């Protein structure tokens, strides 16, 4: 599922600006 | 048509009252923009309590003003590190913006000052924590909940854009929940005051509009794209474009094929398809009707814009308050000493702070 993909993405935590 | 006489007159009048408000707001902003405040406190006026998190180019600490007992959130910027990262102008501009703007959902700069080593931006302490924390804790917000927050961002962007400010770092991590459950936008480290087009590649990957990624220039409509991303993430619990690595995120953004959870309402999907719109001749917030295409969209039909501005709407979530200076709504962070060199660093570069 999309949610499972999100959890597997490694980007569920805080995201810094570039 | 969609509106009878009374409703059409009411909407027309409301839209004219926004114009009058924004005209006065710009007058007030420009006075402070042209004559910024400087050096309104010093470090030994404050007790350092605990690190609350980060902001662009620095770390944010909960502090207590010794003489009054009032708590604040103080961003500490190491001048040498700012120089090395080529962020001098950004940091000066963040403080200049913060001291000049005034809006109920923009965090206020209560004091600022500098010393031999660091710059200090002492902001209001917003004790409810990041929206990010609450969103990840409960998974996703209901549409009414997401809409309450979204309305505050719409009004805030309406205000900022009228001042020719582009915000450029909307995300749940930068939105703090205050004691009444309303949102406070933080971090103007990537904002820019410019009329028309600009080109800088900056922001947070998941929230970048296609035109930021691509070499073409862009305008304030990037913030309306980012609003689309935020609304989607609030309502879904995850953003519309993600991947393991930023480069792959950018490919998905530029492809632009948005898909929605089956629980999204039709009104929500319609709004999001008009915000997450690659074509700038079609993106809401960028058309002849401006912000009104957003404010008058069916998904916002229940939103009383003035009541949101006046903070008269009951918020969906009121954070717990354990007492003055409580940080229970925040993650714990590494505690870094504040060192102040006996030698002034980078004085000429930061004269204006
Ligand atoms: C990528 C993660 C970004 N986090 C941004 C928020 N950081 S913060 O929570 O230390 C914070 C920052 C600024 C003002 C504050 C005012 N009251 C409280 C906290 C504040």
């Amino acid at each position: 599922t999309t949610y499972a993909d999100f959890i597997a993405s490694g980007r569920t935590g805080r995201r810094n600006a570039i | 048509g969609h509106m009878g006489n009374a409703a059409a007159a009411k909407k027309g009048s409301e839209q004219e009252s926004v114009k009058e408000f924004l005209a006065k707001a710009k007058e007030e902003f420009l006075k402070k923009w042209e004559s910024p405040s400087q050096n309104t406190a010093q470090l030994d006026h404050f007790d350092r309590i605990k690190t609350l998190g980060t902001g662009s180019f620095g770390r944010v600490m909960l502090v207590k003003h010794k003489e009054t007992g009032n708590h604040y959130a103080m961003k500490i910027l190491d001048k040498q590190k700012v120089v090395k990262l080529k962020q001098i102008e950004h940091t000066l501009n963040e403080k200049r913006i913060l001291q000049a703007v005034n809006f109920p959902f923009l965090v206020k700069l209560e004091f600022s000052f500098k010393d031999n080593s660091n710059l200090y931006m002492v902001m209001e302490y917003v004790p409810g924590g990041e929206m990010f924390s609450h969103l990840r804790r409960i998974g996703r917000f209901s549409e009414p909940h997401a809409r309450f927050y979204a309305a505050q961002i719409v009004l805030t962007f309406e205000y900022l854009h009228s001042l020719d400010l582009i915000y450029r770092d909307l995300k749940p991590e930068n939105l703090l929940i205050d004691q009444q459950g309303y949102i406070q936008v933080t971090d103007f480290g990537f904002a820019k005051r410019v009329k028309g087009r600009t080109w800088t590649l900056c922001g947070t990957p998941e929230y970048l509009a296609p035109e930021i990624i691509l070499s073409k220039g862009y305008n304030k409509a990037v913030d309306w794209w980012a609003l689309g991303v935020l609304i989607y993430e609030m309502a879904a619990g995850y953003p519309p474009f993600f991947a393991d690595q930023p480069i792959q995120i950018y490919e998905k953004i530029v492809s632009g094929k948005v898909r929605f959870p089956s629980h999204f309402s039709s009104d929500l999907k319609d709004l999001l398809r008009n915000l997450l719109q690659v074509d700038l001749t079609k993106r809401f917030g960028n058309l002849k009707n401006g912000v009104n295409d957003i404010k008058n969209h069916k998904w916002f039909a229940t939103t009383d814009w003035i009541a949101i501005y006046q903070r008269k709407v009951e918020a969906p979530f009121i954070p717990k308050f354990k007492g003055p200076g409580d940080t229970s709504n925040f993650d714990d962070y590494e505690e870094e000493e504040i060192r102040v060199s006996i030698n002034e660093k980078c004085g000429k570069e930061f004269t204006e702070f």
